[PDB]
DNA sequence: CAGTCCCTGTTCGGGCGCCAT
DNA sequence: GCATGGCGCCCGAACAGGGACTG
C-alpha cells in the first residue's frame, strides 16, 4: 500500500535463483495452498508460468505454542546475489552493546513487510512453485509483488519505515536497544524480567497500531560463559592415558603457542606396555600444572572482522549433548560454546542438531549480526530428509558437510 | 481450433538470431505421408505458408505412433533450443497408481493432437520455418511456419502443461469434490458419485474443453477393469503394469543390455526381489553401445531367475487414507536391498529396490539407514506422510550404533521383523586398553618417486616384523602395518598407529569394502574377540612410535 | 610454507526405462 | 545430415576439499 518501488541493483552478469522444489508432506502441503490463496486474494502474490527462468523452494513451519502455519521461502540462494544491495546501499547498523544485556526478546515482524511493493524488474527473480501430491497436477507457479517474508532485502527497504515506527519507544527508553534482522525483531532491555516482559507486550501494542499482530520467548546473553578444555585428573596414570593426553595436548599446541610437551613425553621413551602404570615426575608435574593454567585465558591476538564470513562447526558428544565452535580463521576461535540436552524422552539426533544450529545462529546475530556456515556432522542425505520436520525459525543459514571423526577422545569435552 | 488461450511471451537468448540450417534428405515414403499431414494442418489453421523474406529453416522428419497407423510430425529444433530462453519446467515426479484412492466411478479421457491447439507466441513464429521438398526433389516445395505449438522445441511441454492448468482451474473451483489427474493431455477423472451425474459431469467437462478448443475424440475409457492410464492396467480394486515383454536374444550388446536393465527396473514397482547388481556389473568400462559382450556366469543366473518372476502374475492395491502405512525392507545379496510397501498384510502398494555403494567402506546398517531415507523421500512424494517400518534389525543393534558414532543419524518408527538375513554389526572395538595383550606399535611409510615402501611393527615383549612393498602409497603403508598386527596376534590385541586415516576407517566398524586389503582387515577383526586401537602423533617425541618410524627407512 | 599426492565424496553428463507430444 | 520435458537406474569423468609429505 505505501510509497513507490525501490530499485534493486543486482551484480552485473550475475543471474538469479534456479533451486528446484523439494517434495512436501500433506500436512505442510495442505497448509500452504490456502496460505497462498489468501495472499493471492489480497493481491500480495500473483500467478505466473514457465516463462520465468527462476525459482526458489517453499515449505510450512509450525513453531511451538502457536497453531498458525508460517510460510517460509528458502531465499538462502537469492540473498548471496543481492548482497551488494542489503549490505552496502541499505545497511541495517548493528548495536555493539546489544549482546551486553540481561534479557532480549525475539519479535516476529513478518507480516509487516507485505506493505511496501517490490520493484517491477526484480519481481521476476522472486518466483516459487507449489507441488501437488503424487503430481496430481503440475505444480502451480507464483511470484512476489510486495516485499517478501524471508529475503534479506525486505528489511533493508523497510528500514526507513521501521525506524520512524519505533521512534517513541526508542527515544523514550535509552536503556533498551533493538535489532531488526530478516523477519524477526530483537528487543533487549536491562531491568528485571517482570518489568521487562510487560515492556514487550507494550511494544506489541505500539506496533499493533499500524497493523502488526504476531505473538516471543525469553533469552539472556549474560547466561553465556566460555568452556575451554579440561585436562582430566586421576591418581593412576597409565601409559595409555598419557598417550591420549599428549594428543589432546598437541592440538592445543596450534591454538596456544606456549604449550610445552617435551618434558612430558620424555617419560615414554622406549617401547613400553600399554596398561603399565607410570608415576609422574617432578618436571612432569611442573608442566601438568603449567599447561592446566595456560589453558584459561582465550587465545591472545584474535579480533572479529566482518570482512570474512562466519564459520560454525559442531561435533556430537553423546548422551544427547553437543559441543560447537565459532571461528573466523582456523584455530582462531571466537566463542567456545557447549550445548545441553533438553532432558529425556526425546532421543533424536536430528532434532537436537537442528536445535543446536538455531541455538547457535541466534547467538551469531545477537553477538555480531551475521550467520555462520554450519559444518554439519551429518550426511547430506540424512538431513535433507528431516531438516524441516523439526525446524522452528524464520531464518535459514548457509552450511556444508564434514564427515571426519574426532581423534583424541574428542579434544574438547 | 486455434486462438482460444493467451500466447506466452517467449524470447530468444539475447545476442543471437534464429535457426538457418538446411533440411536433410528424407525417405521417399515418409515425404508422401508427411505432405499429406502438412496440408491438413494448413487447412485447420495450424500452419501457414510464407515468403522468401523468411531466412530461417529447421529440419523435419516423421515417425509412426504407438499404434503404427497414424504418424507423428517431428521437427528438429536442436539449434533453436540453444537460442531459446531457458524456461523453468512445471512438470514434476510422474504420478503413481498406488497413490490413488478408491472411487466408485472413474473414466479417463484423452485429447487428440494436443500440441496443435495451443496458440504459439506471436513474434516467435518467424523462427519455426521448415521447408518440405516436393516428391522427386526437382523443385523446392512448400514452407510454412509452425503457427501452433511445435513438437521438438526447447520447452514445448512446459507451456502446454501450464496452459492446461489454467483451463482446468475454473472447472476445479465449481467441482473441487471430483479427482483430476492431468499429466500432459491425458487426464484421470473420477469420484464416489453415480453413473447418471458422473456421465453428465464427463459431458460437462468434454464440452468445457470443447469450448476451450480441446476436442476429445470418442477415445475415452469405457469404464472397465481394462484402463490404460500412464502405461498400466487400472482394475477397479487391483492394478498392474503394462504387459511387459522381456527381450531374449542369443547374443547381447552393450546397448541390448541397457534396453533390458531399464526394462527390468520398471518392473521393480509391483514385482518384488528383482535385482541387477551383477547384470549391471558388466556396464563397467567406457563401452560403445554396439559392442558385443558375453554374459558372465553370475549375470546369466540373475537373468534366468528374473525371467521366471516376470512369468508370475501379480497385482497391487490402492491407497486408503484411514489405515496405517508400513514399509517392510529386507536384505538380499551383497549390497542389495529390496522392499515391499503395504498396508494390508498381503496387498502391496509398490515394491522397490535400493542398490548403491555410498562410499568406499560402508556397512550393513549404514546402508540400511540410507535404504530407509530413500524410501522416505519417495513415500513423501506419493503420500504426505512418512510410513512405519518393519526392519530386520534388533533394537539393541541399533541402539549401540548411534551412541558410539560421530555423524548423527536416526530412523522413524520401526519394529524388528525376524526375516533372514538379519542385519547385524559384526565386530566391535573396545573403548579401554586391554591388560595381558601384546602392545603392537604399528606404522608404515612409502617413497613418492620410487613408489616402494616398508611397513611394520614392534611390541613390548620385543616383537619386530617389517616387509618391503612394490607399488604402495604412504597412506596405504600405514594400513598395512595394522594388517600385520592382526595376523601376528592372539584373540586379545593392543594397537597404536600414527594415522587417522587408518584409525578412521576402522573406528566406523565397516562390513563391505572396495579396497580388497580392507575387505581383508575385517576378516581378522571379526575373529579377534577383544581389540583395542589407539592413536598418536606421527613425527613426535612419542614412545614406541619413535623406533618403528626409524625402522621404515631408506 | 606453497606445492604434490592420495583418498573420499559429491556433482555432471550420457544412454536406457516409462509416461506424453 | 534423426527431436522435447519429467522421474527413475547405473557408471565413469570431473571437481572439491583435508591431511600428510617435501624443496
Amino acid at each position: 500500500s505505501p510509497i513507490e518501488t525501490v530499485p534493486v541493483k543486482l551484480k552485473p552478469g550475475m543471474d538469479g535463483p534456479k533451486v528446484k522444489q523439494w517434495p512436501l508432506t500433506e500436512e505442510k502441503i495442505k497448509a500452504l495452498v490456502e496460505i497462498c490463496t489468501e495472499m493471492e486474494k489480497e493481491g500480495k502474490i500473483s500467478k505466473i508460468g514457465p516463462e520465468n527462468p527462476y525459482n526458489t523452494p517453499v515449505f510450512a513451519i509450525k513453531k511451538k505454542d502457536s497453531t498458525k502455519w508460517r510460510k517460509l521461502v528458502d531465499f538462502r540462494e537469492l540473498n548471496k546475489r543481492t548482497q551488494d544491495f542489503w549490505e552496502v546501499q541499505l545497511g541495517i547498523p548493528h548495536p555493539a552493546g546489544l549482546k551486553k544485556k540481561k534479557s532480549v526478546t525475539v519479535l516476529d515482524v513478518g507480516d509487516a513487510y507485505f506493505s511496501v511493493p517490490l520493484d517491477e524488474d526484480f519481481r521476476k527473480y522472486t518466483a516459487f512453485t507449489i507441488p501437488s501430491i503424487n503430481n496430481e497436477t503440475p505444480g502451480i507457479r507464483y511470484q512476489y509483488n510486495v516485499l517478501p517474508q524471508g529475503w534479506k532485502g525486505s528489511p533493508a527497504i523497510f528500514q526507513s519505515s521501521m525506524t520512524k515506527i519505533l521512534e517513541p519507544f526508542k527515544k523514550q527508553n535509552p536503556d533498551i536497544v533493538i535489532y531488526q534482522y530478516m523477519d524477526d525483531l530483537y528487543v533487549g532491555s536491562d531491568l528485571e524480567i517482570g518489568q521487562h516482559r510487560t515492556k514487550i507486550e507494550e511494544l506489541r501494542q505500539h506496533l499493533l497500531r499500524w497493523g502488526l499482530t504476531t505473538p516471543g520467548y525469553e533469552l539472556h546473553p549474560d547466561k553465556w560463559t566460555v568452556q575451554p578444555i579440561v585436562l582430566p585428573e586421576k591418581d593412576s596414570w597409565t601409559v595409555n592415558d598419557i598417550q591420549k593426553l599428549v594428543g589432546k595436548l598437541n592440538w592445543a599446541s596450534q591454538i596456544y603457542p606456549g604449550i610445552k610437551v617435551r618434558q612430558l613425553s620424555k617419560l615414554l621413551r622406549g617401547t613400553k606396555a600399554l596398561t603399565e602404570v607410570i608415576p609422574l615426575t617432578e618436571e612432569a608435574e611442573l608442566e601438568l600444572a603449567e599447561n592446566r593454567e595456560i589453558l584459561k585465558e582465550p587465545v591472545h591476538g584474535v579480533y572479529y572482522d566482518p570482512s570474512k564470513d562466519l564459520i560454525a562447526e559442531i561435533q556430537k558428544q553423546g548422551q544427547g549433548q553437543w559441543t560447537y565452535q565459532i571461528y573466523q580463521e582456523p584455530f582462531k576461535n571466537l566463542k567456545t560454546g557447549k550445548y545441553a540436552r533438553m532432558r529425556g524422552a526425546h532421543t533424536n539426533d536430528v532434532k537436537q542438531l537442528t536445535e543446536a544450529v538455531q541455538k547457535i545462529t541466534t547467538e551469531s546475530i545477537v553477538i555480531w549480526g551475521k550467520t555462520p556456515k554450519f559444518k554439519l556432522p551429518i550426511q547430506k542425505e540424512t538431513w535433507e530428509t528431516w531438516w524441516t520436520e523439526y525446524w522452528q525459525a524464520t531464518w535459514i543459514p548457509e552450511w556444508e558437510f564434514v564427515n571426519t571423526p574426532p581423534l583424541v577422545k574428542l579434544w574438547y569435552q | 481450433p486455434i486462438s482460444p488461450i493467451e500466447t506466452v511471451p517467449v524470447k530468444l537468448k539475447p545476442g543471437m538470431d534464429g535457426p538457418k540450417v538446411k533440411q536433410w534428405p528424407l525417405t521417399e515414403e515418409k515425404i508422401k505421408a508427411l505432405v499429406e499431414i502438412c496440408t491438413e494442418l494448413e487447412k485447420e489453421g495450424k500452419i501457414s505458408k510464407i515468403g522468401p523474406e523468411n531466412p530461417y529453416n529447421t529440419p523435419v522428419f516423421a515417425i509412426k505412433k504407438k499404434n503404427s497407423t497414424r504418424w507423428r510430425k517431428l521437427v528438429d529444433f536442436r539449434e533453436l533450443n540453444k537460442r531459446t530462453q531457458d524456461f523453468w519446467e512445471v512438470q514434476l515426479g510422474i504420478p503413481h497408481p498406488a497413490g490413488l484412492k478408491k472411487k466408485k466411478s472413474v473414466t479417463v479421457l484423452d485429447v487428440g493432437d494436443a500440441y496443435f491447439s495451443v496458440p504459439l507466441d506471436e513474434d516467435f513464429r518467424k523462427y519455426t520455418a521448415f521447408t518440405i521438398p516436393s516428391i522427386n526433389n526437382e523443385t523446392p516445395g512448400i514452407r510454412y511456419q509452425y503457427n501452433v505449438l511445435p513438437q521438438g522445441w526447447k520447452g514445448s511441454p512446459a507451456i502446454f502443461q501450464s496452459s492446461m492448468t489454467k483451463i482446468l482451474e475454473p472447472f476445479k473451483k465449481q467441482n473441487p469434490d471430483i479427482v483430476i489427474y492431468q499429466y500432459m493431455d491425458d487426464l484421470y477423472v473420477g469420484s464416489d458419485l453415480e453413473i447418471g451425474q458422473h456421465r453428465t459431469k464427463i459431458e460437462e467437462l468434454r464440452q468445457h474443453l470443447l469450448r476451450w478448443g480441446l476436442y476429445t475424440p470418442d477415445q475415452k475409457h469405457q469404464k472397465e477393469p481394462p484402463f490404460l492410464w500412464m502405461g498400466y492396467e487400472l482394475h477397479p480394486d487391483k492394478w498392474t503394469v503394462q504387459p511387459i515383454v522381456l527381450p531374449e536374444k542369443d547374443s547381447w550388446t552393450v546397448n541390448d543390455i541397457c534396453k533390458l536393465v531399464g526394462k527390468l527396473n520398471w518392473a521393480s514397482q509391483i514385482y518384488p526381489g528383482i535385482k541387477v547388481r551383477q547384470l549391471s556389473k558388466l556396464l563397467r568400462g567406457t563401452k560403445a553401445l554396439t559392442e558385443v559382450i558375453p554374459l558372465t556366469e553370475e549375470a546369466e543366473l540373475e537373468l534366468a531367475e528374473n525371467r521366471e518372476i516376470l512369468k508370475e502374475p501379480v497385482h497391487g492395491v490402492y491407497y486408503d487414507p484411514s489405515k496405517d502405512l508400513i514399509a517392510e525392507i529386507q536384505k538380499q545379496g551383497q549390497g542389495q536391498w529390496t522392499y515391499q510397501i503395504y498396508q494390508e498384510p498381503f496387498k502391496n502398494l509398490k515394491t522397490g529396490k535400493y542398490a548403491r555403494m555410498r562410499g568406499a567402506h560402508t556397512n550393513d546398517v549404514k546402508q540400511l539407514t540410507e535404504a530407509v531415507q530413500k524410501i522416505t523421500t519417495e513415500s513423501i512424494v506419493i503420500w504426505g506422510k512418512t510410513p512405519k517400518f518393519k526392519l530386520p534389525i534388533q533394537k539393541e543393534t541399533w541402539e549401540t550404533w548411534w551412541t558410539e558414532y560421530w555423524q548423527a543419524t536416526w530412523i522413524p518408527e520401526w519394529e524388528f521383523v525376524n526375516t533372514p538375513p538379519l542385519v547385524k554389526l559384526w565386530y566391535q572395538l573396545e573403548k579401554e586398553p586391554i591388560v595381558g595383550a601384546e602392545t603392537f606399535y604399528v606404522d608404515g611409510a612409502a617413497n613418492r618417486e620410487t613408489k616402494l615402501g616398508k611397513a611394520g611393527y614392534v611390541t613390548n615383549k620385543g616383537r619386530q616384523k617389517v616387509v618391503p612393498l612394490t607399488n604402495t602409497t604412504n597412506q596405504k603403508t600405514e594400513l598395512q602395518a595394522i594388517y600385520l598386527a592382526l595376523q601376528d596376534s592372539g584373540l586379545e590385541v593392543n594397537i597404536v598407529t600414527d594415522s587417522q586415516y587408518a584409525l578412521g576407517i576402522i573406528q566406523a566398524q565397516p562390513d563391505k569394502s572396495e579396497s580388497e586389503l580392507v575387505n581383508q582387515i575385517i576378516e581378522q577383526l571379526i575373529k579377534k574377540e577383544k581389540v583395542y586401537l589407539a592413536w598418536v602423533p606421527a613425527h613426535k617425541g612419542i614412545g614406541g612410535n619413535e623406533q618403528v618410524d626409524k625402522l621404515v627407512s631408506a
